[PDB]
DNA sequence: ACGTATGCTATAATGTGTGCAGTCTGACGCGG
DNA sequence: TCCGCGTCAGACTCGTAGGATTATAGCATACGTG
């Protein structure tokens, strides 16, 4: 694919793919030729070299490096440990109806509470907004609703506002050690770029305000928020499961 | 022992998703083993439910 | 003491006077790159050494040669203020002369036949800045000085390679700078092997046997002799006392009168000193005691001529006795022992499968090149060319000097090559570790450890540019035609210009500058890694390397380095270490002389400090004479106990050298834990500098030096008084002592203005002096980003207090006033640079046109008709900075957009839109706009009204550079004329034109004139090429990348506030987040009415031990009690005789106070404007480890009419009550750390995707969703909450149906499941069939 | 280390006393970064048998 | 015993004839007539001197291995066409044939984006030409300080450097810190997300309901233009194929279908609102 | 005609090597 | 059957930053489609 510079970028599978057809249409016109059998020997060597080298590069031998002195990334590659497709881009994803910020203390909160901004909370619940606005009756289309939402028009808030009511939001903390490593709460809209988390449940994620920062999820489905209240509510988590004992305390 | 019990299982999915990713899949390929899925592992990565 | 001093001076309670006074802080990077450059005659460094050691090059046949004569550097094509701003590499032309010479070939050597000789160019050298950074593509980078093991020798022994056996393997090693390895190891049984670059193991006699020593030289070498004499019939042997030691008598042990010790028992001091004294020296022997000893040389008889027993042969019975009548009575037997002299050759040469010497270089032939039938000179050449080649090796100065000291040698200075003599003394000294005698070296000690500095790697990379013209130079002089090829058409410039270039871009080492800070610029400078290439790495790196080293004492500091796993690694240089001439580090000394503590320093050596002892700077002096204690508590041998005081040789210079810049900054550093010191460091290099530098009340006075000494600011070059100030520049009249008597006499120093940093902040030079000041030399004219009056101001001090306040500063969160906010203190800049590129694509060329298609006029209401922003034009995110269009191809109009724009109207032109507008959520004042194009396309309007500012404003800086430099020429003339026809007005009728008509008498004075009189006209003729250059270079078309055709680059300035989220610190590790804005209604306050700025959390303390915060607060209002005593006394307005008395009361109070200054020096006037600078408060100075105790901070406080305790009554501001009991108050200097949440916080709903996986994009850079990883997978999975995770592996990740099936469902208020199965999945089912395996979704 | 630190943080250490320190500091802090993915490898195994 | 590829080869060839002068003749001459093992031993033995060939053109395009193979194929056609009856060398006449085999090999697959021999041919011309201006000049030469010298166009010149501007891999690791390589930043242009897809289905969904809302003949002749409803994408003189038959009518009539419609976006709160986008 | 490809040059030349060489505990698999 | 030396499998978890190569000759008829 050619990049936005007039470049161009290539996978490393394409050059090795041109090693091994190069090898073989050349072993093609040697056979054509008849050429003595020493040569034709360096030929299969070659070709074999080649596709050892796209099923696995680093393995028989030395790996095919390129241009930057490195080595090719083969096939098996790709499927191959943490950076393979499994634990990197299946088991672990970036996900949408997500964002992450500074976290600070949140003393007036009760808890089951957590201070969402505004500007977070607003571009998280896009589609809640679209939705709500046709049945208002106030987007005739969603290109309405999106231009509704940019402007941030007063009654907008008000709309946002009211979705966000009895709708819970997923906090993670890096790292999640145990299922408390996310909790869910109900959002309140705060004026401001920070989250605000609960003293008590600090403990859970060892959130520490001295530059933390907490990923924020949105539940989509009712199931979802149904789940999130259930099982996920930070009021319904006290005990920790490895030890019958509260993990909810002050300090 | 943990590293060897986690590639017993029948699964050879939760084989190859955990280590060894290399030799799992080929003992698996020789075999011709078909998975019909019962660990979470199996479900997540296809995006069933659990 | 100075003016600028004069002016704000700093109380130090410092009581050790420093001898040595603090260094220029870029020492390393400056001395370095200068060396490289640096055209040495004959001692070669830098390039100079690069040409003699490649050049001169000759053919492959030897007929032609090329010879290296000489190099030079041009100035610069564009000098640093370009460079910068255009984009391309800061670097200085390469013209080395080269002498291409050809002998005659049947005749002897036809040396001059063609001489043929020129000037050839290879290669742009990136030049170094004054403050040590590389100018690469308009960007300032610094290269880190690297730390790797030493070339020479070192011996090691891996404790346990077989914990199967335990047997602790000894190992020799030879390093060289270049080459092969050569290494010895002992085995399982103690056989030495030689393995040459760790390839194969091969028998260490092998190597021997290439060097041509046969079975016998070799034994000779090592082992000693034993004689055996046969005497008739009684067989007897040679006994040196000392041998049979700590050994058992396996025979009766007799001599000449008397039996000595019993068969089977232990012969101890007492036997061999029995002996020994006795004088003996032949004992008669049994025949079964050689059964097992091992002949050394060979035996031929007399009579046959056959080998009756070859050398190393185990003795037998009937072998001695077939050599006893052969007519040999005085065979010599090898002294084998296992406890001392240990036997491994012997054993070794038993293993050794080899025979002579041209065998033995078979194997190591075989061994390297396996395959390939080896021949005599194949062989040789091989074995020869390893470390027997002035090409291959190299040991270098540091490696034979290194090598030769290991061996405890009688040379510093010697050959490049291992000769035979240094291969077999580094097998000898492996072997005396083995025994016994001999320590290994360690690798972290420093003295293993070299420093290479970037002088030196430029150097090595500009060699390989050399080596891959080598190969050029000789192929084409081979085969080319003699006559007609020149030198120039066989050398190539691309090769070294790209080998030079790949370091200094493409390296580990060649990073972008962090200069977020003064400190930080310094810091990075002074960093020194043992990463990237001829290094170490994370995944190869152990625990020892990192952990402190006491050599690191003085040279390396203890505290600084990143808490990451590049953790140990990195490290900070020592504020008064240097480097060693060789490469190891040295630290200064006092030299102490019969007692007397001498005021000769010497930099020790990693080496001799091991040696001498050395004293504390804890000791005390006695004015001129010795320690005053009988004991004094020292440190040698890496460790630390009490001595007398004529066993003291040394002692540490200043009570700073064991720690770095990061740490010397840190006040009361004494009474911090060296883990919350470490990130009190790391973080005051983050401390973005505030909008009003404010100086730090809580200093340690190293506070000026790292401000001037960073070169962020502009200090005077001469002494004089300032001609003019302004806020772009600054004009200085010379003094007439300092003054040359050539030129007129006025420094120009154009300070650089408001403009952007690698992490986008402002930088700025403000002038610290008053129109008309004398200042002297080397005085702060203009202060930096960070600096005040000439020291550092890193971050603000302020009114704290300690305490809890309703969990708003719950884990170390902070609570800041409003008023701090409403003072705009904590109000960092962000310089912003955006950029509008013009490219060349398929289609056709774009252009920067206001015309652009769908837009509002109130778009383009702020950009002109060339289609560029006004300057001074605010900006906010959705408005368009630089109008761009690009060409629209074939594009299919959908049916229902071919009807939008049929109804509507707008067709809009074949010409798609991509201008460039203000990025979401930015917002701020463009300051100005530069235009960059190629030579061709006709330019913009705007780009026209910038050429003409530019052009016209150089013409009138360059009109007043040539005005004021005309009156400072004349005025010295003026001064000339008086001396001698002395008339006043009447030489001052007529215009100043027919000045050097006028002269003088035949005297020195005449030939002043005629100097002064040809350097008016010399400037005068200058001025003109001054004015091409700059005209020139404004209508050159700036040459662009290929595709581009030109740029636009827009300069912004966001004035972004503190807010919740943002990150703050202290210097001693105190983190935390502000929480809440609190209203200056709420926070609490003194009886006497003032609020405080910050309250922090007191419990931050006790568990973190950085109790250094508590001292700086204590101080820092004692500090300003001073200040707010001064203050109330020059609004009173009352006396200067008032303010001299209790000031001179201020600054003496201290035990013995370092800094003795009397006021009654100072006039009237320099008080006053002392006075008013130290009513925000008297700025102190708490060394690091000779800082203030308790006792003069108590004093300073009963001064400050404060209290002893520092903590006051305050009263909760919510209510007016009085809190229960009082709280500690006073300033803190804390900073701004650049982690601001304006570049934190991010939010995402639905945005880009992934190229293959197709699940989001990661970062707020890309706006990407946060990553839900295993970990983030199972705590669902734990919950039981299946869907919330289904919900997170799908709809919001990859699933295509999915994702956008769901969203349509969301706005019509159905948030319903609807999964599919993720792309990714789909990807792996493919990519294990592309590897060729059968993989299908077997069905139900 | 033989020899432990006298001082405390109130009377403030000399210079060596922190030098001193750092021995136990450094290391005390490699552990918690380089010792943890020992810890969070275990995780890792458990979880995948279990 | 060696189990290197390359050192395996350059053992066999390192056991092959090396012949004479008079002995080349003898072999030649009978392997243009069809000896067949005349033409297997004249390759067999020269193989030695195409190796010490590509010892010299390694490391430009493919590995060492490559260019023997390529430079082995270079011989076998000297040998298909060599001159025994002329009295000179055939060491020197092959020579030519393994230098240029090699060069032309690597123009193909030392780049990804095929580059044709024509295109690279000027190129290298171009390039050369920078190195003679670059000595002299102590400047690495412009795209115009090129074109002055040759006196050749300027975008000619700039269009062939821009076909000379190489490759970053998407697996490439990022700034000295494998933490992410290109394909987990650069973006997929195909797929817009849900956001897009769903604003052309709820556009062209509201336009369903507009077109049911307007005249039969009006709805009818508008959609069969735009080729909405219809099957081809048509003009207002080509309507006339279907009933309408008419340039005057149906320029009328498709007008009026869009004044119509112009009010039903006033009223229902687009227009403006949708005239931005 | 335009773009791409195919071809030949005739001194003699005939065996390569280039480049990082403080990971580490734990576990088998081929010879010896 | 057992013991030394080779390859091979892991090594925590999330955040942020930024940009550059050498050269394939040189010229004349062969092969593919408007
Ligand atoms: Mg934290
Ligand atoms: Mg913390």
């Amino acid at each position: 694919v050619p990049l936005d510079g007039g470049r161009f970028a290539t996978s490393d599978l394409n050059d090795l793919y041109r090693r091994v057809i190069n090898r073989n249409n050349r072993l093609k016109r040697l056979l054509d030729l008849a050429a003595p059998d020493i040569i034709v020997r360096n030929e299969k060597r070659m070709l074999q070299e080649a596709v050892d080298a796209l099923l696995d590069n680093g393995r028989r031998g030395r790996a095919i490096t390129g241009s930057n002195k490195r080595p090719l990334k083969s096939l098996a590659d790709m499927i191959k440990g943490k950076q393979g497709r499994f634990r990197q881009n299946l088991l672990g994803k970036r996900v949408d109806y997500s964002g992450r910020s500074v976290i600070t203390v949140g003393p007036y909160l009760r808890l089951h509470q957590c201070g969402l901004p505004k500007k977070m909370a607003l571009e998280l619940f896009k589609p809640f907004i679209y939705g709500k606005l046709e049945l208002r009756g106030l987007a005739t289309t969603i290109k309405a609703a999106k231009k509704m939402v940019e402007r941030e028009e007063a009654v907008v808030w008000d709309i946002l506002d009211e979705v966000i009511r009895e709708h819970p939001v997923l906090l993670n903390r890096a790292p999640t050690l145990h299922r408390l490593g996310i909790q869910a709460f109900e959002p309140v809209l705060i004026e401001g770029k920070a989250i605000q988390l609960h003293p008590l449940v600090c403990a859970a994620y060892n959130a520490d305000f001295d530059g933390d920062q907490m990923a924020v999820h949105v539940p989509l489905t009712l199931e979802a928020q149904l789940e999130a209240r259930a099982l996920m509510m930070s009021t319904n988590n006290i005990l920790s499961p490895a030890n019958g004992e509260p993990i909810i305390v002050p300090s | 022992g943990i590293t060897k019990a986690s590639l017993a299982t029948e699964s050879f999915i939760s084989a190859a998703s955990f280590q060894e990713t290399t030799r799992v899949l080929t003992e698996a390929a020789v075999a011709g083993k078909r998975d019909e899925l019962r660990g979470l592992k199996e479900n997540v990565i296809v995006g069933r439910l659990i | 003491y100075s003016y600028t001093e004069k002016k704000r001076i700093r109380k130090d309670f410092g009581k050790r006077p420093q001898v040595l006074d603090v260094p220029y802080l870029l020492s390393i990077q400056l001395d370095s790159f200068q060396k490289f450059i640096e055209q040495d005659p004959e001692g070669q460094y830098g390039l100079e050494a690069a040409f003699r050691s490649v050049f001169p090059i000759q053919s492959y046949s030897g007929n032609s040669e090329l010879q290296y004569v000489s190099y030079r550097l041009g100035e610069p094509v564009f000098d640093v203020q370009e460079c910068q701003i255009r984009g391309v590499t800061y670097s200085a032309p390469l013209r080395v002369k080269l002498r291409l010479v050809i002998y005659e070939r049947e005749a002897p050597e036809g040396t001059v036949k063609d001489i043929k000789e020129q000037e050839v160019y290879m290669g742009e050298i990136p030049l170094m800045t004054d403050n040590g950074t590389f100018v690469i593509n308009g960007t300032e980078r610094v290269i880190v000085s690297q730390l790797h093991r030493s070339p020479g020798v070192f011996f090691d022994s891996d404790k346990g390679k077989t914990h199967s056996s335990g047997k602790v393997l000894y190992n020799a090693r030879i390093i060289p700078y270049r080459g092969s390895w050569l290494d010895f190891e002992f085995d399982p049984k103690d056989n030495l092997f030689v393995r040459i670059d760790r390839r194969r193991k091969l028998p260490a006699t092998i190597i021997l046997r290439a060097l041509n020593y046969t079975t016998e030289q070799i034994l000779d070498l090592f082992f000693e002799k034993v004689i055996f004499e046969i005497r008739d019939n009684k067989l007897q042997m040679e006994l040196v006392p000392e041998r049979l030691r700590g050994e058992t008598a396996s025979f009766d042990i007799e001599a000449n009168g008397k039996v000595y010790v019993e068969k089977g028992r232990r012969i101890t001091a007492r036997h061999i000193r029995q002996l020994e004294k006795d004088d003996v020296k032949l004992i008669e022997v049994p025949v079964e005691y050689i059964a097992g000893k091992v002949v050394a040389k060979d035996y031929i008889d007399e009579s046959t001529g056959e080998l009756i027993c070859a050398a190393n042969m185990e003795l037998s019975l009937d072998l001695l006795a077939k050599l006893s009548q052969s007519g040999h009575k005085r065979i010599e037997t090898l002294f084998t022992n296992d406890l001392d002299h240990g036997p491994y050759i012997s054993e070794t040469l038993r293993v050794d499968p080899t025979n002579d010497r041209l065998s033995a270089l078979v194997e190591i032939y075989r061994m390297m090149r396996p395959g390939e039938p080896p021949t005599r000179e194949a062989a040789e050449s091989l074995f020869e060319n390893l470390f027997f080649s002035e090409d291959r090796y190299d040991l270098s100065a540091v490696g034979r000097m290194k090598f030769n000291r290991s061996l405890l040698r009688e040379e510093i200075e010697g050959s490049g090559i291992l000769s035979k003599d240094d291969i077999i003394d580094v097998m000898k000294k492996l072997i005396d570790i083995r025994n016994g005698k001999g320590e290994v070296d360690d690798i972290d000690h420093l003295g293993n450890r070299r420093i290479r500095s970037v002088g030196e790697m430029a150097e090595n990379q500009f060699r390989v540019g050399l080596v891959r013209v080598e190969r050029a130079v000789k192929e084409r002089l081979s085969l080319g035609d003699l006559d007609t090829l020149m030198p120039q058409d066989m050398i190539n410039a691309k090769p070294i210009s790209a080998a030079v270039k790949e370091f200094f871009g493409s390296s580990q080492l060649s990073q972008f500058m962090d200069q977020n800070n003064p400190l930080s610029e310094i810091t990075h400078k002074r960093r020194i890694s043992a990463l990237g290439p001829g290094g170490l790495t994370r995944e190869r790196a152990g625990f020892e390397v990192r952990d402190v080293h006491p050599t690191h004492y003085g040279r390396v500091c203890p505290i600084e380095t990143p808490e990451g796993p590049n953790i140990g690694l990195i490290n900070s240089l020592s504020v008064y270490a240097q480097t060693n001439e060789y490469g190891f580090l040295e630290t200064p000394y006092r030299k102490v002389t019969d007692g007397v503590v001498t005021d000769e320093i010497h930099y020790l050596s990693a080496i001799e400090e091991g040696n001498y002892v050395i004293a504390q700077a804890n000791s005390n002096l006695d004015e001129e004479g010795h320690f005053v204690e009988d004991l004094v508590t020292c440190r040698s041998k890496g460790e630390s106990s009490l001595f007398s005081r004529d066993q003291v040789d040394y002692m540490d210079v200043s009570t700073q050298q064991v720690v770095s810049v990061g740490a010397s900054l840190i006040p009361f550093l004494e009474h911090d834990d060296a883990n919350r010191a470490l990130m009190g460091a790391n973080m005051q290099r983050q401390a973005v500098p505030t909008l009003r530098a404010d100086k730090p009340l809580v200093g340690t006075g190293m506070e000026r030096a790292v401000a001037v000494d960073s070169g962020v600011t502009a200090v005077a070059k001469r002494g004089g008084v300032v001609q003019y100030v302004d806020a772009s520049r600054i004009v200085i009249k010379v003094n007439e002592d300092e003054m040359y008597p050539g030129e007129a006499g006025i420094d120009i120093y154009n300070l650089t203005k408001y403009t952007r940093s690698n992490q986008n902040t402002c930088i700025n030079q403000m002038p610290c002096v008053s129109l008309g000041e004398p200042v002297e030399r080397g005085d702060v004219l203009a202060d930096g980003p960070s600096t005040d009056l000439g020291e550092l101001a890193l971050g603000q001090n302020m009114r704290v207090a300690f305490m809890p306040w309703n969990g708003y500063n719950f884990e170390d969160s902070i609570l800041v006033s409003e008023r701090v906010v409403q003072e705009d203190r904590f109000t960092t800049i962000h310089i912003q640079e955006l950029a509008c590129v013009s490219r060349d694509t398929k289609l056709g060329p774009e252009e920067i046109t206001a015309d652009i298609p769908n837009v509002g006029e109130a778009a383009l209401s702020k950009l002109d008709e060339s289609g560029i922003v006004y300057i001074g034009a605010e900006v906010t995110g959705g408005d368009i900075l630089v109008g761009k269009v690009t060409p629209k191809g074939e594009t299919q109009l959908t049916p229902e957009e071919k009807l939008l724009r049929a109804i509507f109207g707008e067709k809009a032109s074949d010409v798609k839109d991509s201008s460039l507008r203000v990025p979401n959520g930015v917002s701020g004042t463009v300051i100005d706009v530069q235009v960059f194009t190629r030579d061709g396309v006709e330019k913009d309007k705007r780009a026209l009204e910038i050429e003409e500012m530019q052009l016209k404003q150089a013409k009138k800086d360059l009109s007043e550079e040539l005005q004021i430099l005309e009156a400072g020429l004349f005025s010295r003339i003026r001064a000339v004329l008086v001396a001698g026809g002395v008339e006043a007005e009447k030489l001052d009728k007529l215009p100043r034109d027919r000045w050097l008509e006028l002269g003088l008498t035949d005297e020195e004075k005449q030939n002043q004139l005629e100097q002064l009189a040809e350097q008016y006209d010399e400037l005068k003729h200058e001025f003109e090429k001054k004015l091409e250059a700059k005209r020139r270079k404004i209508t050159q078309g700036d040459d662009l990348a290929p595709g581009v055709l030109k740029i636009v680059k827009v300069y912004l300035a966001v004035k972004r506030r503190i807010q919740p989220g943002d990150k703050m610190a202290g210097r001693h590790g105190n983190k935390g987040v502000i929480s809440k804005i609190n209203p200056i209604e709420d926070m609490p306050y003194d009886e006497n009415g003032t609020p405080v700025d910050i309250v922090l959390n007191p419990l931050g303390v006790p568990s973190r031990m950085n109790i250094g915060q508590i001292l700086e607060t204590h101080l820092g209002m004692a500090a300003k009690g001073i200040g707010d005593k001064i203050n109330a006394m020059l609004k009173q307005q009352q006396e200067v005789a008032k303010l001299r008395e209790f000031i001179q009361r201020a600054y003496d109070l201290g035990a013995d106070v370092r800094q003795k200054v009397d006021l009654s020096t100072f006039s009237d006037e320099e008080v006053m404007r002392l006075a008013e600078n130290l009513r925000k408060g008297m700025p102190i100075a708490t060394p690091v480890f000779d800082g203030a105790k308790e006792a003069e901070i108590k004093e300073l406080l009963k001064l400050g009419d404060l209290p002893t305790s520092g903590q006051i009554r305050l009263y909760d501001g919510r209510t007016g009550e009085q809190f229960e009991r009082p709280v500690t108050v006073g300033y803190m200097y804390m900073l701004k750390l650049n982690h601001l949440v304006d570049d934190k916080m991010h939010a995402r709903s639905t945005g880009s995707y992934s190229l293959v996986t197709q699940q989001p994009l990661g970062g707020k850079a890309q706006f990407g969703g946060q990553r839900f990883g295993e970990m983030e997978v199972w705590a669902l999975e734990a919950y039981g909450a299946a869907y919330t995770l289904q919900e997170m592996l799908t709809v919001k990740s990859d699933d295509v149906n999915g994702r956008t099936k769901m969203y349509k469902n969301i706005v019509d208020g159905n948030h319903q499941m609807e999964p599919g199965m993720p792309e990714s999945f789909n990807v792996l089912l493919k990519e294990i069939r592309s590897l060729g395996i059968n993989i299908e979704l077997e069905d139900e | 280390i033989e020899t432990p630190i006298t001082a405390n943080f109130r009377e403030g250490l000399n210079v060596l006393q922190y030098f001193i320190s750092t021995h136990g500091a450094r290391k005390g802090l490699a552990d918690t970064a380089l010792k943890t993915a020992n810890s969070g490898y275990l995780t890792r195994r458990l979880v995948d048998v279990a | 015993r060696v189990l290197d590829a390359t050192q395996l080869y350059l053992g066999e060839i390192g056991y092959s004839p090396l012949l004479t002068a008079e002995e080349e003749v003898y072999f030649a001459r009978r392997a243009l007539r069809g000896d067949v093992a005349s033409r297997r031993r004249m390759i067999e033995s020269n193989l030695r001197l195409v190796v010490k060939i590509a010892r010299r053109y390694g490391n430009r395009g493919l590995a060492l291995l490559d260019l023997i193979e390529e430079g082995n194929l270079g011989l076998i056609r000297a040998v298909e066409k060599f001159d025994p009856e002329r009295g000179f060398r055939f060491s020197t006449y092959a020579t030519w044939w393994i230098r240029q085999t090699i060069e032309r090999a690597i123009m193909n697959q030392t780049r990804t984006i095929r580059l044709p021999i024509h295109i690279v041919k000027e190129l290298n011309v171009y390039l050369r030409t920078a190195r003679e201006l670059s000595h002299k000049l102590d400047h690495e030469p412009s795209a115009e300080e090129i074109a002055e010298q040759l006196d050749k166009p300027v975008d000619d010149v700039s269009r062939m450097l821009r076909l000379n501007e190489r490759i970053t891999s998407v697996d490439t690791p990022l700034g000295g810190d494998s933490e992410k390589a290109l394909l987990d930043i650069l973006a997929d242009e195909k797929e817009n997300g849900p956001e897009d897809t769903t604003q052309d289905d709820d556009m062209k969904q509201s336009i369903v309901k507009w077109l049911f809302e307007l005249n039969a003949k009006q709805r009818e002749v508008l959609a069969r233009r735009f080729g909405l409803l219809g099957y081809e994408a048509a003009t207002l003189e080509d309507v006339g194929r279907e009933i309408g038959l008419t340039r005057e009518r149906v320029r009328q009539i498709q007008v009026e279908g869009l004044r119509r419609l112009r009010e039903i976006l006033q009223t229902q709160g687009l227009n403006i609102e949708a005239l931005f986008l």
